[PDB]
DNA sequence: ATTTTTATGTATCAGCTGATACATAAAAAT
DNA sequence: TTTTATGTATCAGCTGATACATAAAAAT
DNA sequence: ATTTTTATGTATCAGCTGATACATAAAAAT
DNA sequence: ATTTTTATGTATCAGCTGATACATAAAAAT
């Protein structure tokens, strides 16, 4: 649930972490998916489409329930299931 | 131009030919091409898990779509469904041949900002229509925009010529089938219209745009 | 990105950012269409007006949009039928037809960059076509208000503000309907905790929430 | 959306066709998947868990498109949708 | 499927006789000694604890295939019961003892298995309606129970699904830790809400999966 | 004889550590193993979506849980949250060596048949609890339970011997933690409880019984 | 009010003592009894029902009337009055 | 500082319009 | 057949139209 | 067939209880 | 040892929901 503001497409809206690149994503309806590097540079964006961003989320839920803990498997769960 | 422009890029390109009813592009595809319909109809439209559609706008000849591809290119995956809604023929240039094909024709460059803006002014031409409320009003609204991009010179008025169905019509003025029958029904009353052969036709179509003072 | 870059080379040198305040107009219907703009900051409002004084907002614009399009179909000879008005404070770029003639076959870098915000417009105004093709005026509003969010939303501590100062009638315009009920719809969303009014300001909560009502 | 009463477990509401074998699910959350054949005698309910389930309706969508209509697919995208 | 048939097989010889319960009837009271082993054949069975101040509180409602009398399991026909099973509909059902059962045991090893496989189901039935009352909203919790109804008495219907078994509202009152009153109100705002429809007493959802969805 | 008869279904049979909080499972791992609890207590739990936890039961000693496995084997995947509450010691014999062990020993076969029967019972007995209308009736009534179970002899009343967060009582007694206390205060107002070393400790738990003829 | 823990049922807590026999009984509505054995390793839980343990506390009641102390006459009319009225 | 013009809250009822269901015509299947 | 489209009828409940009191904003 | 007991729909009002927010104590963390 | 994270006490609202009472419909009694 955290925000970003895209030059060109205006708000965007953090989906998942992953190691430190988040995913963030449209605001009405999802339709885009960006992938963000916030280097000293600044703020770098690249985007992605929707195959390759719904499984790009799952293997995260995968990852999460074989080494990782609950809490963040149970919120990235309603998160994908509301995009996706 | 703009026909003559898609003409040269790829070597020429080839007209695809596409029959009565067949989808263009699905949700899901990446969004990797920029078309040009030349002859025919094409529906846009937004499907929701309801099963439920919505036309966004029913495109004309010379006119520009799938530009989806134009803002990340491949990158972005499709989310409407561009069926032809008539049978239909277009050029289908992809974005890499096309990044190439900008910087090499700066004729073409203005030729396609003119295609481009019509797009924005047709799209926002259907804004005004189902911004009204009288669904009345809205429906007259949308059938002079189908006169205006699909209507044949007629005897008595003019036929669109096309063959559309009342839900077609319902999905794009944000209405059920039955009003729009209702409605038509009205206007066949006050014999502002015909159907002949399945086709709408319009009676002095200037008397029903007065109608929007 | 490249948009803003790209118009400060078309050269009255570059040519000057024009400064408008609160609720001035830039063009109005009757105008020769003969320029096309360049938001860099705020919201411009387009609006059609009627005879009977009634004003229908067709889109409400954000940052590095494209505007006054009319002008590169047959140029000057067309006259405008919008109301184009700065919303909130705004900064713009204002190049000609003529000089934007040479412009794009000087650089088909613009051209590329050009074609990139008219882009963006056919969308966004497609964006509208499916908030006004709902049914129910409640889903309606929220649709409506999604695309405020997206577009003049800033973070905040709680949800999300829309960063603009909105009347009702002013959204009723945009969503075909009347002050009265916006204000209702919105009491409702008030008893339903799904908005907040602060300083005159709408603030959603959790919009994503909201969104997923509209699978 | 075809129920059927399970001895056992209730009722049941079905996934999608095969061929023709039918995927049907619990009622409460679905929080089980079974196979099902109409023999003369029915009497042939085979269970299966969540992640082979998830696979075999998986396999299902990219067979529709690969060779089966739009809604037929529409359809089940509803179905899988709803239950993952 | 197996159960039915394996308690056909434990007879008063002989097979044994399917025992016959008209609406209304109890099967046993608390004061009874627990010596049987029960299966429901077809009909729902009531399991409720009667209070001194004259309060009913459902416990579970059984449904066909359903093991009970769990009790007899533990001592033998040495503790008594304190649970009120009365038939919640006509009813058709086996009753064999304890005594004949540690026979039945060592007589049959597969229904051994049948049986605790008949058991494990009840855990499960009665830990589901765990899940139902440990809702806070009595509004979700209704619904919680609305969809065990269906999901065991449950016919499809026309438009969605009719439980097929009449109800009390003090009945359901009874199952879910409420009021009368409170369960009419909340059906009420179900109607209006239309996910429900009452034809002739018999309830009836819309969309189950539907409301099954608001519990994620 | 649970502790015994488990003791033998391996060569022995290793008995489990887990420490405070440690979890034995989760959903989505397959159903292949029945387990006994020996020392201490077990939390099972649903999980939503939404993050919401739900206490299904709090299982005491010899007792028989991990019940799914006897219904296919390994072929159904759990959906409980199966969590050592306190400090716990267990057995945790798969299915198909139980398939073994019970035919090998009809003796066992008895006391597990005895062990499912207290778990009906115990569960049951917790649809009563909820069952009621007043939060003040519906938490002692969870009191009494926690204190037949847990609970341990003391100079003046019966102190629930493990401690629980208001949350862990209200997740299980289906409300809100301050409801929770606030309730709780009130019954330390007419002294029916005490709270020594943050454990629930009742004043004559026959008193507290006697409230719900 | 003695406590003795089953492995099975848990906590118990003892109704009478008897010459060895000490009557015990569940905590939660008392809905069981148990006849314990203290023996050495001769611990037995022979378990019985309502029926047998009312008339059986019943029988002590009236043994400690005719020659048996006051004092513990009067206590356990207590449990019984709490059992079972 | 006084005005006044414009925006907002509140309360009603009339009628178009969505939802549901059925008969019949047209068009696609077949 | 068989699917799909269309006309017709009848409803419930939003929602537009009308009118008024009061607050806020712009004008002055 | 007569009566009568039980079930249902509707209307109201008083208070517990969930939601929200804050200060402070207790426990984990490091 | 410090810090800081987690658990607890207090204070106040709004709105379900249980209590109370009545007329009428449906079911069991007769
Ligand atoms: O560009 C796309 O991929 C979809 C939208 C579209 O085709 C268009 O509006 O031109
Ligand atoms: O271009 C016009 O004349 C009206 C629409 C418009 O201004 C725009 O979208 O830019
Ligand atoms: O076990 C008993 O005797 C009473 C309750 C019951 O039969 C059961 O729930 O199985
Ligand atoms: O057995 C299961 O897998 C779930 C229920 C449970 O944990 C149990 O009671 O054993």
């Amino acid at each position: 649930e955290n925000y970003l503001n895209h030059p060109t497409f205006g708000l965007l809206y953090q989906i998942c972490s992953f190691g430190s690149k988040e995913l963030f994503a449209t605001l009405y309806a999802q339709r885009l998916f960006f992938l963000v590097a916030f280097d000293a540079r600044g703020t770098r964006f690249e985007p992605i489409g929707r195959n390759e961003a719904r499984m790009l989320v799952d293997n995260r839920l995968r990852q999460l329930r074989r080494d990782a803990s609950l809490q963040e498997y149970n919120q990235l769960q309603q998160v994908f299931k509301q995009t996706f | 131009s703009l026909l003559t422009m898609f003409r040269e890029l790829g070597l020429p390109l080839q007209i695809e030919q596409f029959e009565r009813g067949k989808t263009i592009f699905f949700p899901g595809d990446p969004a990797e091409r920029v078309y040009l319909l030349v002859k025919g109809a094409v529906k846009l439209s937004r499907v929701y898990e309801s099963g439920e559609e919505i036309t966004v706008a029913l495109l004309r000849e010379n006119s520009v779509f799938g530009v989806l591809s134009l803002l990340t290119g491949q990158r972005s995956d499709r989310f409407y469904h561009a069926v032809a809604f008539t049978p239909v023929q277009l050029f289908s240039v992809p974005i890499e041949f096309m990044q190439k094909a900008l910087i090499e024709r700066p004729e073409l460059a203005n030729v396609m900002l003119q295609g481009l803006s019509s797009r924005i002014l047709q799209t926002e031409m259907m804004i005004e229509t189902l911004a009204h409320r009288d669904m009345g009003s809205r429906l007259v609204s949308f059938l002079l925009i189908l006169c205006r991009d699909f209507g044949i010179p007629s005897p008595d008025g003019i036929t669109i010529d096309l063959k559309l169905s009342h839900q077609a019509i319902a999905e794009a003025i944000g209405s059920t089938r039955v009003t729009v029958t209702r409605l038509l029904g009205d206007l066949r009353e006050s014999k502002l219209i015909a159907i002949h052969k399945k086709r709408i036709t319009v009676f002095n179509p200037v008397a029903l745009s007065q109608q929007f003072s």
